[PDB]
């Protein structure tokens, strides 16, 4: 048994109401896990409002961004879930503000708020292909330079379309539609049995 | 002897010694196996001991090291880099990340394997493959060296 | 004896097609285990050069599809394990000079009609033979009247065995274009008959490989003596200087006897590493194409020719100097096509 | 401003291909590309189970081996709710310590290397591989270890691990004071490296900087005080905070804390508990090989371990701790299922790499080089 | 608790030491100093061939397939050494041998693929399959570096005297 | 329906910036070729721009369109600058790939499905 | 006035996808001739290099005229 904190439970707890009431426009299913971590949940547009308002107010002073990561639930109509986690140094705790972005609907950039997601919105954009206005100057940072298609979307496949070898005839580096000597076996590994929740 | 063909064994040879004696490396560094070069080129195994030189520029190189993954977009320089080395010229495939895919064979964007990008002479096998083992890797392609008999074919053609 | 052919049609699949090829690591070989490689036929190259040298061929290939053999022409027994497994035998063993050991009847002739008899006793289901174009008994270099005495013989020891005759071929590498390209070291470029009167049609190395290939996946070439040819003939003239052209060099034709010229051949001929002009180079060189009437060859083995104006930017831009190699062949101009 | 493609094999670690327009010898603006070692590192873990899983964060950041699993187990052991037992979270430390050295020693001494000096690499590369040692006496392998676990340590120290843990940590000071003699103070190690790349403490907070490059700066935060992880609540070590944060001032910080995990190890090995090194949980941690082979609960419970999984509850966790490059931290969505659904792993360095931009203005040639190496780039865990 | 790593009057006898310092160059001397000492301690290489770096008995090497002592091969096909690797290494076909037991008709290592974790050497029940302490098996080609079971039983064989060694020094522990 | 925009409010003020695409990639082709060296026509390259402007000629929706041309704008910006390199380039013009045929007879005669 | 039309209609006829021999002033790239929306998008561009002016991006899709272009040229 994790030796949870109750005193930080309820504090973030707190906090969160204190956030939702503050900004009642854009912001609901504002929850603390039983993990004592806080997570908001933003409507797209609350994005720049919500994250200025936590890296500048006194009582919620949340300076760095630690990560901006985007989940992709194919079910859910709007399929990415952009996820923003930031620190408070000075209150020693950390905070996640998430909203959701479907394929086409780009959501608004905050490299205004915090220049650290200059790198992690083109890093979104390369495997997610959400969009982000705004942006300085979004392109590619991980994939191939001619990367056809966004990788970390659950809908494309693990192996991908194209490898590269070299070819004599051409005497230069070609792709080809992938042909693999192993395909990636698919264990099926979940068990038709649940665990009665606790 | 004056049988030219005595007469050539033994100058291959000499060729053969002085190419197989001074082999210059050339480490892309591609993912973690650089480290476990770094430690070949470190104080434990010496790697100029054996006349490997710590470190060399593609014009000068004799080998080229592969550590890591050869990943899609790294794959054009690698072969530039391979392409820019003299007429006699090594490639030692290091970490199971480069002989073939290793780990990380099934992703999109790594060759599997270098030797689809640079012909490969000695494959030397390992997750980290340990520092030991490329310089036991080193001293087979030595020993590969060793053998190659350029002149004889020449005389004999 | 047969494999199913399974797959896409890329590496890592499978074609079925069981080949020696003893000259591979030629110009043309190259391209030869290329497309084999590619379409994924299992290819046994046997090879005399150091591994060194054959590196290059490996990576083509797909992990299990190339097997390198060693075999030495003279040892008869070299080319029997060759042919053990093998069910198609390709034959490019050829070379331009004559080497102290091996004088051109012997490549040529003696040792095709070993290779030939081998697998008719291996029991391979058919042989492609390559001898040069326009080769008769009685022509002017001994090469081309050799191998013309070769592919009557190779007939005997295995008949029915295609018999593709390409002409001198247009690739990067080759010789027909390097060679003159070369002439930039040479201050004048000797020209016979200020290269006139040899009408030559090249034919772009691609072409004739995806031809052989086919030829190995096809049942109607049986006997057959194809002859890749090309899809534009030339006066040696508009060639030379056409050349001269994309490598951005000056052109001075000279006219020069072919009788003090084969003299000269005869000189670099003397020269004990790879002469670069020989006495038959010279003859043939001056040679005059042959009009197509053999059996078609490109197309009609499936393969469109493709011209040379197309990719010589690609042969000659190595001979280019550094200013000029960013010159493209669009802004400078084709040489006219002259059929004679 | 020329851009001169300068990069891949240049002073990086491996692959750069920073592409830079430089009026003459100096720097006007600086794009470092990425993904030179893109592998898929995220995207695969989604089609592996959870301890299939945990030899993929080796390799993240392989400078940092073991402090990288140590984040992985962290987060799925929350997940699960579970946490190890105490002598594995003194091995943590212990080994989460010798691994910060190690980076260390490999950030300053191939800092050294591009500036132009060689020995220290050599001098300090001998104590790196006496550390592997321990690693592969530990673990069986030189580095990509696997041992932390997500339920703790794999198998108990050797017996005589420890000792040795000892013999070397009583040394290696005189190891750190010697580089020092030769670059500390060198008349020129701090010209190259003074007044280069300063980064301000408000900017360092608003780039996501979260390292040694924040502590250098001044900014006070480790978050191995701020928020505990394992046992490195009951250890007491001094953060190395900087001022006049820069090069140099960094570099002083790196080999500062070389010296303070030399502390927090002393004490690791003064007082690690007798205990087991795994959860008890059969259903987290797998059973041990001599119950596996004579009880059948045990066995059925190392077959489904070992060919299904742990079967996570559904939750998601952002869980960091202090890997030697700075804050490294894995968002772990987790389904039901034995396998994750997403794990976003944050790279100290994707950040660090991004202000190479905003450190790197009106330099020269040779100043990019030495920036490169005061943020300890390891492009494994920035290309992930 | 923090310390500050570099957070900080003129008199001649001061100036004096500092421009001694720029002048003469005393420091850079002490540094040549550190390096002349270092020249005079012994070199820590070893005869890489004649001399090899320990390996203790849990390093993981070459992949290996273990024998009964009776001589009848221990791996049983359970096939999770196949569920549990990481890099879809092992490839396992089985079906039961005339005997009527439960034997491997083709069990394929691609080492290349391997990525030496040693989680077969943990998950194996019969402890069939082992990381046998070799790490030179270097090969020309890479499909020598592809391993059948023949290779591997013949490398379980070979090394069989050492593997036994050290899971003997090793199985307390595990 | 009732979609937010994300570039045109309708498609004719969207085939605008596909055109200006259109000149941009146009004047591009030319320069490309000269720098890489490549082995092309400068009709040749702009007749491939074509195809590709084209192969997406379908899009009705305005907001797929702007995205395109989001992508296709940086596409041009590694095309110059030389960020793609000539490998990365002559691939938009396949080779080395048996196109492979539509004709049934051909699918019929070779590969297990069509 | 005329030497304009005189150069636009040789820039018409010289691409070779478009009048061949059907060029005519009044035409009109996309009401006759039928040339695709981007290739007349082509053609302007082919008029700005003979004429030295680039026309902008706009008023490309007024002029399907090559008399019409020849009129906004002399502007
Ligand atoms: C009546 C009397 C009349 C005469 C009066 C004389 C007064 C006393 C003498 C005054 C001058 C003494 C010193 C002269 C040489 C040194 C000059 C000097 O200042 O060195 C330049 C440089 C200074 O260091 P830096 O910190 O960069 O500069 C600070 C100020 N900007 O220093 C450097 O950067 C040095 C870098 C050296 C790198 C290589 C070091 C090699 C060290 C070992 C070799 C030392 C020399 C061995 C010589 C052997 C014999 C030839
Ligand atoms: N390129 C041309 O000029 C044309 C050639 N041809 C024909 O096509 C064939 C291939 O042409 P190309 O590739 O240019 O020829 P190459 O000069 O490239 O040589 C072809 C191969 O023959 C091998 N070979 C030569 N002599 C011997 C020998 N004594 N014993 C064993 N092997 C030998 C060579 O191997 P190694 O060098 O390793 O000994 C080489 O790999 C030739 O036989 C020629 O008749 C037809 C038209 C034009
Ligand atoms: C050789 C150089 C290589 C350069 C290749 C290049 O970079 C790659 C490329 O062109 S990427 C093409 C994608 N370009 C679009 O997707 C635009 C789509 N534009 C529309 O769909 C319009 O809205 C409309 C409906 C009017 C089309 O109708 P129309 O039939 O064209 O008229
Ligand atoms: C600090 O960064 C560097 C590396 O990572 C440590 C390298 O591996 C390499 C590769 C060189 C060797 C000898 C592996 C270089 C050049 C480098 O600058
Ligand atoms: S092989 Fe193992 S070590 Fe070498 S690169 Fe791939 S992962 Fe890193
Ligand atoms: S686990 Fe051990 S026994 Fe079961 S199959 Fe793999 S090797 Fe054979």
């Amino acid at each position: 048994v994790r030796p949870r904190s109750d005193v930080t439970h309820k504090q973030l707890s707190a906090f969160g109401e204190y956030v939702a009431e503050i900004l009642p426009k854009y912001v609901q299913q504002v929850q603390v896990s039983c993990l004592d971590e806080l997570e908001i949940c933003i409507h797209p547009d609350g994005v720049i409002p919500t994250l200025t308002f936590l890296r500048d107010h006194t009582n919620a002073q949340f300076k760095s961004l630690a990560d901006l990561t985007a989940v992709d639930v194919p079910t859910r109509q709007n399929r990415f879930e952009i996820v923003y986690n930031l620190l408070s140094l000075r209150f020693n705790s950390r905070i996640r503000v998430k909203t959701y972005a479907d394929e086409l609907t780009p959501i608004d950039s905050i490299v205004s708020v915090h220049i650290a997601a200059n790198w992690y919105e083109r890093e979104v954009w390369d495997m997610f292909g959400v969009f982000f206005f705004n942006h300085p100057d979004l392109r590619r940072i991980l994939t191939d330079y001619g990367f056809e298609g966004h990788p970390f979307r659950k809908d494309f496949p693990l192996t991908g379309y194209v490898e590269l070898r070299y070819d004599d005839e051409v005497k230069r580096v070609v792709a080809e539609p992938v042909e693999l000597a192993q395909e990636f076996r698919k264990f099926d590994l979940n068990s038709p049995w649940e665990a009665f929740p606790a | 002897r004056s049988r030219a063909e005595y007469v050539v064994t033994k100058l291959d040879d000499l060729i053969n010694w002085a190419r197989r004696s001074s082999l210059w490396p050339m480490t892309f560094g591609l993912a973690c196996c650089a480290v476990e070069m770094m430690h070949m080129a470190a104080p434990r195994y010496d790697m100029d001991r054996f006349g490997v030189v710590f470190r060399a520029s593609p014009r000068q190189a004799d080998v080229m090291i592969v550590a890591g993954t050869l990943t899609n977009k790294m794959a054009p320089a690698l072969r530039k880099v391979y392409d820019q080395m003299p007429e006699p010229r090594y490639v030692v495939s290091m970490g199971s990340c480069a002989n073939g895919g290793g780990y990380y064979h099934y992703s999109y964007s790594v060759v599997r394997g270098c030797d689809r990008i640079v012909p490969v002479d000695i494959y030397v096998p390992g997750c980290p493959p340990t520092a030991e083992a490329l310089l036991y890797g080193i001293l087979q392609l030595q020993r590969k060296i060793k053998r190659e008999q350029k002149l004889k074919i020449w005389y004999r053609r | 004896h047969a494999v199913i052919p399974h797959g896409k049609g890329g590496r890592s699949s499978v074609s079925g097609v069981v080949a020696t090829v003893f000259g591979a690591t030629g110009f043309l070989g190259r391209y030869v285990v290329n497309h084999l490689g590619r379409m994924g036929s299992q290819v046994i190259i046997p090879y005399r050069c150091d591994v060194y040298d054959i590196m290059h061929l490996r990576l083509m290939g797909d992990l299990g599809q190339l097997t390198f053999l060693e075999w030495d022409a003279r040892d008869k027994d070299s080319i029997r394990k060759a042919v053990q497994h093998s069910n198609v035998v390709i034959n490019l063993i050829g070379r331009e000079w004559e080497t102290r050991n091996f004088d051109f009847e012997d490549v040529f002739v003696n040792i095709p009609r070993a290779i030939a008899q081998a697998s008719k006793e291996a029991g391979v289901e058919r042989f492609i033979h390559v001898s040069h174009l326009n080769a008769s008994m009685k022509s002017s270099s001994k090469s081309l009247r050799s191998k013309a005495v070769g592919e009557k013989e190779v007939r005997s020891v295995f008949p029915e065995a295609i018999i593709i005759r390409p002409s001198d071929i247009f690739g990067r590498e080759d010789r027909f274009l390097n060679h003159f390209a070369n002439y930039r070291w040479f201050l004048a470029v000797p020209l016979v008959s200020l290269g006139f009167k040899t009408v030559k049609q090249p034919v772009y190395v691609a072409d004739v490989s995806k031809g052989i290939v086919n030829a190995t996946k096809d049942p109607d070439a049986v006997g057959k003596t194809f002859a890749f040819t090309g899809p534009n003939r030339y006066l040696l003239f508009h060639l030379v200087k056409y050349i001269f052209g994309m490598t951005h060099r000056t052109f001075i034709p000279y006219p020069l006897p072919l009788f003090v010229y084969s003299w000269i051949g005869k000189l670099f001929g003397l020269s004990p590493f790879e002469p670069w002009t020989t006495k038959d180079k010279v003859e043939r060189i001056h040679i005059s194409d042959v009009m197509p009437t053999d059996l078609p060859g490109l197309e009609d083995l499936g393969v469109q020719p493709t011209p040379l104006e197309l990719k010589s930017i690609e042969v000659l831009r190595r001979h280019r100097t550094y200013r000029w190699l960013s010159s493209e062949i669009e802004e400078t101009k084709p040489a006219k096509t002259v059929n004679y | 401003n020329m851009t001169l493609n300068f990069g891949p094999h240049p002073a990086a670690h491996g692959v750069l291909r920073l592409v830079l327009e430089l009026s003459g010898e100096m720097v006007r603006k600086c794009d470092p590309h990425i993904g030179l070692l893109h592998r898929g590192t995220e995207k695969l873990i989604e089609y592996k189970t959870y301890l299939q899983a945990l030899p993929y964060f080796d390799r993240l950041d392989y400078v940092s081996m073991m402090c990288n699993e140590q984040a992985y187990s962290i987060a799925v052991e929350k997940l699960l709710n579970i946490q190890p037992p105490p002598r594995a979270q003194w091995i943590r430390v212990l080994f989460g310590e010798i691994t910060r050295i190690l980076n260390h020693i490999m950030a300053v001494t191939t800092h050294a290397l591009d500036i132009g000096a060689m020995t220290p690499f050599f001098w300090m590369f001998e104590e790196r591989e006496k550390m592997f040692e321990f690693y592969e006496r530990v673990s069986g392998a030189r580095m990509h270890a696997a041992y932390i676990r997500p339920g703790g340590v794999h198998q108990d120290l050797p017996l005589g691990l420890l000792d040795d843990i000892y013999e070397f940590s009583k040394n290696f000071s005189l190891r750190i004071d010697e580089v020092e003699e030769m670059l500390t103070n060198n008349r020129i190690w701090r010209n190259r490296t003074v007044d280069i790349g300063v980064v301000t403490a408000e900017d360092a907070l608003n780039y996501g900087f979260s390292g040694v490059m924040l502590r250098g700066s001044g900014i006070q935060w480790d978050l191995r005080k701020t928020q505990p992880y394992d046992v490195y609540d009951q250890v007491e070590f001094d953060v190395p905070i900087g001022s006049r944060g820069d090069c140099y001032d960094r570099y002083l910080c790196r080999v500062e804390e070389m010296r303070q995990s030399l502390r927090i190890i002393e004490q690791c090995l003064n007082k690690m508990p007798p205990g087991e090194i795994k959860v008890d949980d059969a259903k987290v941690s797998p059973p041990k090989r001599a119950e596996m082979k004579t009880s059948m609960e045990s066995l059925i419970h190392h077959f489904k371990l070992y060919t299904e999984g742990y079967q996570v509850p559904p939750g998601a966790t952002y869980t960091a701790i202090e890997a030697p490059k700075g804050e490294f931290g894995v968002y772990l969505v987790s389904d039901g299922s034995s396998r994750p659904y997403r794990c976003k792993i944050k790279a100290p360095g994707f950040a660090h790499l991004a202000g190479l931009d905003k450190m790197s203005k009106g330099h020269m040639l040779a100043d990019v080089v030495a920036i490169i190496g005061t943020q300890d780039i390891v492009f494994g865990e920035i290309d992930r | 608790t923090y310390k500050y790593v570099n957070k900080k009057e003129v008199d001649m006898k001061s100036a004096t030491d500092n421009a001694a310092r720029i002048l003469m160059w005393t420091e850079l001397i002490r540094g040549l100093g550190m390096t002349l000492s270092y020249l005079f301690r012994e070199p820590a290489t070893i005869n890489y061939p004649f001399e090899k770096g320990p390996l203790s008995p849990r390093f993981r090497g070459e992949h290996a397939l273990r024998r009964y002592p009776s001589g009848e091969e221990r791996c049983i096909a359970c096939k999770l050494c196949e569920a549990i690797c990481p890099a879809q290494a092992i490839t396992i076909e089985a079906e039961p041998r005339a005997d009527g037991s439960r034997r491997t008709t083709r069990y394929d290592i691609d080492m290349t693929k391997c990525i030496y974790c040693g989680f077969c050497q943990e998950a194996c029940p019969v402890d069939a399959i082992v990381e046998g302490p070799n790490f030179e098996f270097s090969t020309e080609t890479h499909e020598e570096l592809l391993y059948n079971k023949e290779k591997l039983l013949n490398n379980g064989d070979k090394w069989e005297a050492e593997i036994a060694a050290n899971i003997q020094a090793d199985y307390l522990y595990r | 329906t009732s979609v937010k925009p994300i570039f045109s409010r309708d498609l004719n003020e969207a085939k605008r910036r596909v055109r200006e695409l259109y000149r941009a990639w146009y004047r591009e082709v030319p320069n490309t070729v000269h720098l890489m060296q490549l082995d092309i026509t400068v009709k040749q390259g702009r007749d491939k721009v074509r195809e590709m402007f084209m192969k997406n000629a379908h899009v009705t929706d305005p907001r797929v369109v702007d995205l395109l041309v989001i992508k296709g704008k940086m596409e041009l910006q590694e095309t110059i600058k030389v960020w793609k390199q000539r490998t990365h380039v002559m691939r938009f013009f396949h080779e080395t790939e048996t196109p492979r045929p539509k004709d049934f007879l051909s699918k019929f005669y070779m590969g297990h499905d069509p | 006035l005329d030497g304009i039309k005189d150069r636009v209609l040789y820039v018409l006829k010289l691409y070779d996808k478009i009048d061949p021999e059907k060029l005519s002033v009044n035409s009109h790239f996309m009401k006759d001739l039928g040339l695709d929306s981007l290739d007349q998008v082509e053609i302007i561009m082919a008029m700005e290099d003979e004429f030295g002016f680039e026309i902008p991006d706009i008023d490309a899709e007024k002029l399907m005229c090559p008399q019409e272009i020849v009129d906004y040229i002399a502007d």
